[PDB]
């Protein structure tokens, strides 16, 4: 009939063939034209098995949205290892564009429907589908922009929740509105303060489900890398660092309400021309930021947490923003999709 | 909160027989536990991880069997060598320990008393040693008397690690005193008692006599 | 192979900190959690934290929050272990380790050769080595017992051979343990012929780098 299998996938875009901005560049060559009637069709009386966390339809994502910010945001200087590469470093349009994944002949993806279904284990509602819904490959740390929501519920996926050296991914119900603005490298981000504490009050219910009857204590970064410690993104071609302290300082006993004790969270941001790649170990330097008001406006939709180990702790469980492998962003989309290979 | 209690505290097997440790689980864990072989002086190493899985070099004699709440770590054939404290661990919870020595036949300890050096005496203290020279099992009692006084909370024991050929201890005990003290009294005396002595053993020297 | 050298050992008073490295070897050094774990004496491993080297992400024990930090270097892949306001029950050994697959952070295969610290209000000491003389009640045609009492000494460790390492059989070097003055003592013991006192020379050597002290002691029958 068919198993689970690993083949080259290829992508499916709407993209502008006449357009300048840099997905559309490079999916016009990267990719084919979306269907306008997709297909997809129910497996009666079928089971199946995912692993959100070992699904190579991610590797392959990771790997071509390298190769999009490679041949699309070209740095003055890079240090890749230990010799400098100099070169030109224009300003460019950037802003994601829905990329689909799809099987070739002999393949097809199989699509777990079950409600807030975690990534990992039985499936009971399964489809097949050609191609996986629109993608835009949203690149940051802390917090998930742009993304998909749950349902009905607040959803938490980890590998093993109870492992705190694994990731924690987020998905939220209600999207929370990030909007940011741009010494020219001084910009911030506000967010409104009564619904990111409804947020923060639902996300701690839903972690208790886990942890049990607790206190859910949210704090920052514990440390590393710049692009991590701080919510970073990019917003017209620029690289924003965004302080998240006001976002992840609060403590949540079990009769605790949002409304506890402007109505606006003002996130204090830095515009960055030295970055650490993503893709690659090595350091970046882009150009500074033209003249004029730079603006952008998000969703957040999601949230990538750690939380704090230890032998010891009953009463409460912390958790901090965290992420920086990609990997685990495409997850977040991904996870209900798996690549099998037919007879 | 994990809370990972091994059991029984202590393992003592003959040479050749099968150890059995425990190690259970607070709450359900799954497979997600590794047992380690700890000696005294050296880097712990893994034996057992995913609960069964032997590690890469471990001998075949060990094996682990645990899901959920229960851990066993199994030493078929045990050796002196195998002699050691093992660790069970869940992620970064470790259990408190079991001690696993070999069983042998009892062994009386041979018994020696060392009165302190002039050298030391002259700088103000007195250390008189009391050694216990290759016996089994390890539970002994070690008593030091002055002038028929028994002495306590002055003295300090040190026990080697069980010997890999002949599988028995050996004890120390050092009693300190003053210059000042030491040289108030006459008669120093340890006195030992042990499975394998039918009656106490005493070994005693008279200050300042040959 | 999977390989960590670790810096040498430190000794600290209360109060002060400690910065220990772990270079790695022998496999990609950004795609595996790095774990630091101590071992005090006569206590349980103790996870203390880890790193993961390609973002420096970490997670540290409660307990050490507020004085641990943990940093790499991807150039010389060596990872740091920064430890403040050392406190003398802090006094462990500690390691770096990695665990036998990418997804398996927990399970230690490979480990570090460990770094000792300790901490104490205590200053560096050479011994003292007085002689355990064999007694002159030795039975004849028995076996004796004689050794070597090295005392008061800080920081661990000491050896000690005997004969520059010609009498081994016989031998027992016992653990050292920790006096309430913050020094260390131990005695080595060995059993030998009491027909052989009046003939072979004994000496015990006594070496403790951490004071650069070095002792040959002579011992016989008084
Ligand atoms: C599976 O699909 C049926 C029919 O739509 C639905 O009633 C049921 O809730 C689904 N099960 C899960 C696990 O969501
Ligand atoms: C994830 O969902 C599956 C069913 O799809 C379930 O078997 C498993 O217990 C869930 N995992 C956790 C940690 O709840
Ligand atoms: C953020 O909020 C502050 C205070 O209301 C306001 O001055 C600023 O213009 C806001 N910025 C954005 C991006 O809305
Ligand atoms: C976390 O908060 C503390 C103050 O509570 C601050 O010193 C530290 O810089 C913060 N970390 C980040 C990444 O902002
Ligand atoms: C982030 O904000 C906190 C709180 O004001 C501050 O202590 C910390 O220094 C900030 N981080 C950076 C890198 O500026
Ligand atoms: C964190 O919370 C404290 C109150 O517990 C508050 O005083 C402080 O302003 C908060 N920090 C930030 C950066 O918002
Ligand atoms: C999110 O989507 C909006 C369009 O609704 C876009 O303007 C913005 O740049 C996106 N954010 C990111 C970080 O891609
Ligand atoms: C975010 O998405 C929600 C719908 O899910 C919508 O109401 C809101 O306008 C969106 N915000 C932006 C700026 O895209
Ligand atoms: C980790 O997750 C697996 C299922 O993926 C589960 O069987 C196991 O019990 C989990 N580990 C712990 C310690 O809960
Ligand atoms: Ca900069
Ligand atoms: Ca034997």
């Amino acid at each position: 009939v068919w198993r689970d299998a690993d083949t080259t996938l290829f992508c499916a875009s709407d993209a502008k063939a006449y357009e300048t901005e840099k997905h559309n560049v490079w999916a016009t060559h990267a990719c084919v034209p979306t269907d306008p009637n997709p297909q997809e069709i129910h497996l009666d009386n079928v089971t199946e098995k995912f692993n959100m966390w070992k699904n190579n339809m991610v590797e392959q994502m990771h790997t071509d949205i390298i190769s999009l910010w490679d041949q699309s945001l070209k740095p003055c200087v890079k240090l890749t290892g230990g010799s400098a590469i100099t070169q030109a470093c224009p300003k460019v349009s950037f802003e994601p564009i829905p990329i689909h994944y799809c099987t070739p002949a002999g393949f097809a993806i199989l699509k777990c429907k079950d409600e807030g279904f975690n990534g990992t284990g039985l499936c009971k509602n399964v489809s097949t589908v050609q191609c996986t819904h629109g993608i835009k490959p949203v690149v940051s740390t802390q917090l998930l922009l742009n993304g998909s929501l749950a349902e009905k519920n607040i959803t938490i996926r980890s590998e093993n929740i109870t492992n705190n050296a694994k990731i924690i991914i987020v998905q939220l119900v209600q999207p929370v509105t990030i909007k940011c603005i741009r010494d020219i490298r001084q910009a911030h981000c506000n967010v409104t303060r009564s619904r990111w504490n409804k947020t923060l009050q639902e996300v701690a219910e839903k972690l208790r489900t886990y942890f049990g009857n607790k206190t859910i204590i949210f704090a920052n970064s514990s440390g590393g890398d710049l692009e991590i410690t701080t919510h970073s993104f990019n917003c017209g071609g620029e690289f924003f660092y965004c302080n998240t302290s006001g976002l992840f300082n609060s403590t949540w006993y079990v009769n605790s309400t949002w409304n506890d004790t402007n109505d606006t969270i003002t996130l204090p941001c830095r515009i960055k021309q030295i970055i650490n790649m993503w893709q690659r170990a090595g350091q970046a330097m882009y150009a500074p930021p033209i003249p004029g008001v730079i603006k952008c406006e998000s969703n957040i939709t999601g949230l990538l947490l750690t939380r704090d180990g230890g032998k010891d702790n009953n009463v409460n469980e912390t958790f901090r923003p965290g992420g920086g492998d990609m990997r685990d962003n495409w997850r977040s989309e991904l996870y209900k999709y798996k690549v099998v290979e037919i007879e | 909160e994990i809370v990972m209690t091994q059991s029984p505290v202590t393992v003592s097997v003959s040479r050749g027989g099968t150890a059995t440790l425990s190690c259970r689980a607070s709450q359900g864990v799954g497979s997600d536990v590794a047992w380690y072989q700890h000696k005294p002086g050296q880097t712990p190493r893994l034996l057992i991880y995913g609960a069964s899985t032997r590690a890469s070099g471990v001998p075949e004699r060990f094996s682990g069997s645990g899901f959920h709440v229960d851990f066993t770590l199994s030493i078929s054939g045990l050796q002196p060598e195998d002699v050691a404290i093992y660790y069970c661990q869940q992620y970064e919870t470790f259990g408190q320990g079991t001690k696993v020595e070999i069983k042998r036949t009892v062994a009386a300890p041979s018994v020696f008393i060392f009165p302190p050096s002039d050298e030391q005496l002259k700088s103000g203290t007195a250390s008189v040693v009391c050694l216990l020279n290759n016996f089994y099992p390890r539970e002994a009692k070690v008593q030091w008397k002055v002038d028929n006084a028994l002495q306590s909370g002055n003295s300090q024991e040190s026990v080697t690690e069980q010997d890999s050929k002949d599988s028995t201890y050996s004890l120390s005990s050092t009693l300190t005193l003053s210059k000042a003290d030491y040289e108030k009294h006459k008669v120093y005396a340890c006195e030992v008692t042990h499975q394998g002595l039918s009656s106490p053993v005493t070994k005693s020297f008279n200050r300042g006599e040959c | 192979q999977v390989q960590f050298v670790q810096s040498g050992a430190e000794v600290k008073k209360p109060g002060a900190s400690v910065r220990v490295s772990c270079e790695a070897s022998g496999y990609s050094f950004t795609d595996y959690v790095l774990q630091w774990i101590r071992q005090a004496p006569g206590q349980r491993p103790e996870w203390m934290g880890w790193i993961k080297p390609e973002r420096g992400a970490v997670s540290y024990a409660p307990q050490f929050q507020g004085r641990l930090t943990l940093t790499r270097d991807l150039y010389t892949e060596t990872a740091y272990m920064h430890f403040k306001n050392l406190r003398s029950d802090d006094t462990a050994i500690y390691y770096c380790a990695r665990g036998v697959r990418r997804d398996a952070s927990w399970w230690l295969q490979f480990w570090g050769q460990g770094t000792l610290v300790t901490v104490s209000s205590a200053s560096t000491k050479g011994p003292s080595v007085f002689p355990l003389a064999p007694s002159s009640k030795s039975t004849s045609g028995g076996t004796a017992a004689l050794g070597c009492l090295v005392k008061d000494y800080f920081p661990e460790p000491v050896t000690v051979s005997w004969n520059s390492g010609a009498l081994t059989s016989g031998v027992h070097t016992f653990p050292a343990v920790l006096q309430s003055s913050g020094l260390y003592s131990l005695s080595s013991v060995v059993t030998v012929p009491s027909s052989s006192l009046g003939t072979q020379t004994y000496i015990c050597n006594v070496n403790h780098k951490p004071s650069n002290t070095k002792v040959d002691k002579k011992v016989e029958p008084k």
